[PDB]
């Protein structure tokens, strides 16, 4: 009778729970990264599993699908007129109700004053790491752009999430993602324990 | 040429607006005032279904009101026995970025989908006991926001490319593409007769589609923000639409108009999922407020609130026998209320 | 139904000015953040400006700061863009666009080519 | 000229919707209302049932 | 006089604070799925150990505080001492473990979630109780915990005295395994956690300063309350073993009550994070 059906269902439940518990150690252990600028990319750095989502299959509109990336450790945001668009996107993500807890790793690749007149009055803000032989106007531009993104990132979030700007070699870039993720994770834990 | 044509469109829109005004006789807010209110309906969680490792985006009850499927971003579809809480299946996904699911009313198949732009349909009933994908209904040019089965061989899907489509599951092809809308299509509800269905979109409009033809029979407007969820009133003449503007709206297909708004001054949270009770008297709507309001569908009284979640409530639906309400959330739990 | 109708476009002598307005209806304008979007001929859609729900903070494309200004009169459901000292570079269709959800800070898909909550726009030439 | 074709599609759709035998909302309201009352006696979320009837007790 | 009544009321307050605090922590974790995680496994255990102080230690200690007599058989102070050492040790070792949980979460952020599996977290929290049992129930009830002096032996043998009369080896072995080791471990951990917190603040400041203290205050409270509440007592345990006639019996005991008070404080130190605050309002509303 139904008592056998119940026994069998309980056994099936146990098989499932045990498999989910195994899967759980992969799910929590593998970090998720969203890439802006679905194609899943899997990689491992220093035995830490990550996978990145290049969501290049969703047209121009982002309102509803970026919303599904609420558990992402980090959004990898890639930049380079087009800059204002990148800043606006960054800002909307930064201030998004569901992405308001997600840190952004920002990669700044590649006349500024015609798009950003305030650049003309910009001074490289002391702390800089120019390459030797690098043209100071480029150095100035790079930090200006970096700072406009940070101006957005330091405007809100109350420590919940941080921006990790970098300039751009895939090996070094992925190394940076790992290190930025490491800082993202430590900062999340430090805030959970009210130590940040 | 374009200006003449756009002006014609505006004239037609106005003729329609006036045609709707022409039917703007006393509505529910005037008519049902002499009807006893549903009162304060409390529901308790009767069952908590634990096991998802990630936010739950969608659910669908089968016709037996016992087997419930839910989809989450941990890569699994879990089919739960809603009476015992036992898992029946924990189906792996090709990709974890799943936004929707459906349960064939028959229990033979389960569907899901999301950022793959593929509706993935699994054989639940198979001799090996191994639930596997039978078909990958590839062909959308954007994410799948919603899918619902009409039959074992037919499914309607909604997607990010602004279209909906009726698929022939066995051949793996769209047979009807329902084009229209401007923004993403977010939600489907099939009419009880599966000749009609209604589709909500991020245009702050919903369309009534004839599932048998690539034709929109009616466009319903009145929303001011994206529509996230639709459910039919259980007689097929009306539906409720949830949206980001926090107002759930009841529309009627013969009236071709909005009949009622379900809103409150204290709700500034969007509606993420909607459903009706079997009688059509209670309209349930899940919100970004981490709860679900149970609206009196005829009066727009708020009545009770289901608030067992900490994170966004989504994934709301009601059993075919009217016995229970299940909600999911971004907290990774389903809760069955009654 | 959401409706945004821009008016006040036309050809304005370089160095001159133009007041572009957007009549909004259907939605409760006062609960939404609003923007302006620009399509220079041959280009995609650029964001021009962003005014908060209360008409408080305002953000502009750096290229227009100090040249274009915005305001909103919530009581009239009307958004405005005042264009001063216009350059040939400012030739574009200007569109009124609303931020998707009420009571928010984010404005996703404003400037998306199919964004639904956008008007038809006006052609502004210089 | 893609925008003309798109506007044309909208115009054709609007004409099709203009030609609808719309009913007075008061009739529609009365019918949704009547449905709710007819099934009010059955629906457990409106009219909770005894534990012996409720499978989720 | 009315002073006796006074102490009775003060004693009622401390037992109520310890029990109420720890009951809310256990109930909130058990009742709220959101809190049912690895970190809170240790917190529930801490609350359990602290609840034991509140239910099985304090109301008995109270008889000595209010009227001064152990009006029970000598067995019961043998068990009471065993229970007290057990739950105090478990509380302190759980605090040690919480520090270790935090240590890993910060020290090795990519491995913590895979290194501390639920099976290991269970083994670790159970280890705390096992450590505690073997440094409490074993030496106290098998009576390795002999009193060292002749007067100290007159007591304990006396069913109504039942004071904390240890042998000398025990007071050090016990204080070290149950307290000084946890101070060393928690201090090790928190020095490193603090340093990592400082590194993160400096990295944040290098950006934000152009557009230490929180970690210090919170760790100050964690190590401060733990060390302050239990250290005076454990220093005194070493003294009772060596140069016993130094610390007054009333001071030794006052320090022990200060130490028990750590169980009143723990519910508001390792908890009250936004999720506990919410869970408590949920339970309270
Ligand atoms: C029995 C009473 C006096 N309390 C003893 C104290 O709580 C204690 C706890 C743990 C120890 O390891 C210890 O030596 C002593």
């Amino acid at each position: 009778d139904q008592r056998n059906e119940e026994k069998a269902q309980r056994e099936a439940n146990k098989k499932i729970e045990k498999q989910l518990q195994k899967d759980k150690q992969v799910y929590r252990a593998t970090h998720r990264l969203l890439l802006l600028g679905i194609f899943e990319t899997k990689f491992q750095v220093d035995k830490v599993n990550f996978h990145m989502f290049d969501v290049g299959g969703q047209r121009d509109e982002r309102r509803k699908w970026i919303q599904c990336f609420n558990d992402v450790t980090a959004i990898i945001f890639v930049v380079a007129n087009r800059l204002q668009e990148a800043l606006n996107l960054f800002k909307s993500i930064w201030n998004n109700r569901w992405l308001r807890t997600i840190s952004v790793i920002l990669f700044l690749n590649k006349k500024i004053e015609d798009y950003f007149p305030e650049f003309a009055r910009y001074t490289t803000p002391e702390d800089a790491t120019p390459e030797p032989g690098e043209d100071p106007r480029v150095t100035r531009a790079k930090y200006f752009i970096r700072d406009e993104f940070l101006r957005i990132s330091t405007a809100s979030g109350d420590g919940r999430h941080y921006c990790y700007p970098h300039f751009t070699v895939d090996t070094e870039n992925i190394r940076r993602v790992f290190n930025d993720c490491r800082d993202i994770i430590q900062r999340m834990h430090l805030r959970q324990y009210e130590l940040l | 040429e374009l200006d003449q044509l756009r002006q014609e469109a505006e004239q037609l829109k106005n003729q329609i607006r006036d045609a709707r005004k022409a039917c703007a006789d006393a509505t529910l807010s005037q008519i049902t005032n002499n009807i006893d209110p549903v009162g304060r309906i409390q529901m308790r969680t009767r069952r908590t279904l634990r096991g998802h490792l990630a936010k739950i985006y969608a659910m669908h009850w089968g016709t037996d009101s016992r087997l419930l499927v839910s989809a989450s971003q941990d890569g699994k579809l879990i089919i739960w026995d809603s009476y015992t809480t036992n898992k029946v299946h924990a189906i792996p996904l090709r990709s974890s970025w799943v936004m929707t699911c459906a349960y064939a009313p028959s229990g033979n198949y389960v569907a899901c989908g999301g950022l793959d732009n593929i509706c993935s349909i699994y054989n639940l009933k198979t001799r090996e006991g191994n639930v596997r994908v039978s078909r990958e209904l590839a062909g959308h040019t954007g994410y799948l926001s919603c899918c619902r089965f009409l039959d074992d061989n037919q499914i309607v899907t909604s997607s990010g490319d602004t279209t909906c489509a009726l698929w022939d599951i066995e051949t793996g092809q769209q047979t009807t593409t329902f084009t229209g809308h401007t923004g993403d299509v977010m939600s489907l509800s099939l009419a009880p007769d599966t000749r009609l269905f209604v589709s909500g979109a991020c245009d702050a409009s919903a369309k009534l589609w004839d599932v048998r033809e690539g034709m929109c029979r009616q466009t319903f407007t009145g929303h001011e923000s994206d529509i996230n969820a639709i459910c039919f009133f259980p007689n097929g003449n009306a539906f409720a639409t949830g949206s980001d503007d926090a107002t759930c709206r009841l529309f009627d297909l013969r009236a071709d108009q909005e009949l009622m708004t379900y809103s409150h001054d204290n709700i500034i949270c969007g509606i993420t999922s909607v459903s009706f009770s079997k009688s059509g008297r209670l309209l349930l709507a899940g919100y970004d407020d981490f709860n679900c309001n149970v609206w009196d569908a005829l009066k727009a009284d708020r009545a009770g609130v289901l608030a067992g979640h900490d994170n966004r409530v989504s994934c709301l639906g009601v059993t075919d026998d009217g016995m229970a309400v299940a909600t999911g959330s971004w907290d990774s739990f389903l809760k069955i209320w009654n | 139904q959401v409706q945004l109708q821009e008016s006040g476009g036309g050809l304005v002598q370089p160095g001159g000015s133009l007041r572009l307005s957007c009549a909004a209806s259907g939605f409760t304008f006062s609960n939404y953040k609003m923007n302006w979007v620009r399509q220079a001929p041959g280009k995609g859609l650029e964001w021009v400006s962003d005014i908060s729900q209360s008409g408080a903070s305002i953000s502009y494309t750096g290229s227009v700061k100090g040249r274009f200004t915005i305001s909103r009169d919530n009581a009239k459901n009307t958004l405005y863009l005042q264009m001063n000292s216009l350059k040939p570079e400012d030739t574009a269709v200007y569109y009124c666009a609303r931020c998707p959800a009420p009571f928010t800070r984010d404005c996703f898909d404003v400037t998306s080519t199919t964004y639904a909550y956008r008007g038809q726009g006006t052609q502004v030439t210089v | 000229t893609a925008s003309i074709a798109q506007a044309r599609k909208l115009v054709e759709q609007l004409k099709m919707e203009a030609n609808i035998d719309r009913i007075k909302v008061s009739k529609a309201a009365a019918d949704l209302m009547a449905y709710c009352e007819a099934h009010a006696k059955e629906d457990p979320l409106l009219t909770p049932v005894p534990a012996s009837e409720n499978p989720f007790r | 006089q009315q002073w006796t009544a006074g102490m009775g009321l003060l004693m009622a307050l401390i037992v109520l604070l310890i029990v109420a605090g720890n009951v809310l922590v256990i109930v909130a974790i058990a009742s709220t799925p959101r809190l049912q995680t690895l970190t809170n496994l240790f917190i529930m255990s801490l609350a359990s150990a602290d609840l034991v102080v509140g239910l099985l230690v304090v109301p008995f200690g109270a008889t000595i505080v209010v009227w001064g007599r152990w009006e029970y058989g000598s067995f019961f102070c043998e068990l009471w001492t065993s229970v007290d050492v057990l739950c105090v040790t478990a509380s302190v070792w759980t605090l040690c473990v919480i520090a270790l949980d935090r240590y890993l979460a910060i020290t090795s952020p990519f491995r913590y979630q895979s290194l501390l599996t639920r099976a290991r977290a269970r083994g670790l929290v159970c280890t705390v109780w096992a450590i505690s049992a073997l440094v409490s129930f074993l030496p106290i009830l098998m009576h390795w915990w002999r009193a060292e002096s002749d007067e100290a032996r007159r007591c304990y043998n006396d069913p109504k005295c039942c004071d904390f009369v240890t042998n000398r080896a025990y007071a050090i072995a016990s204080s070290v395994v149950s307290f000084y080791v946890p101070l060393c471990i928690m201090a090790f951990v928190y020095l490193r956690v603090f340093r990592e917190a400082q590194k993160q603040v400096k990295k944040i400041d290098s950006c934000e300063r152009r557009f230490e203290q929180k970690a210090l205050k919170t760790l100050g409270i964690i190590m401060g309350v733990f060390t302050l509440c239990w250290l005076p007592f454990f220093l005194a345990n070493v003294v009772k073993a060596f140069h016993r006639e130094l610390v007054p019996d009333r001071l030794f005991v006052a320090f022990n009550w200060l130490g028990y008070a750590n169980s009143a404080m723990n519910p508001i130190i390792y908890c009250r994070s936004p999720d506990f605050r919410k869970a408590f309002q949920g339970l309270l509303a």
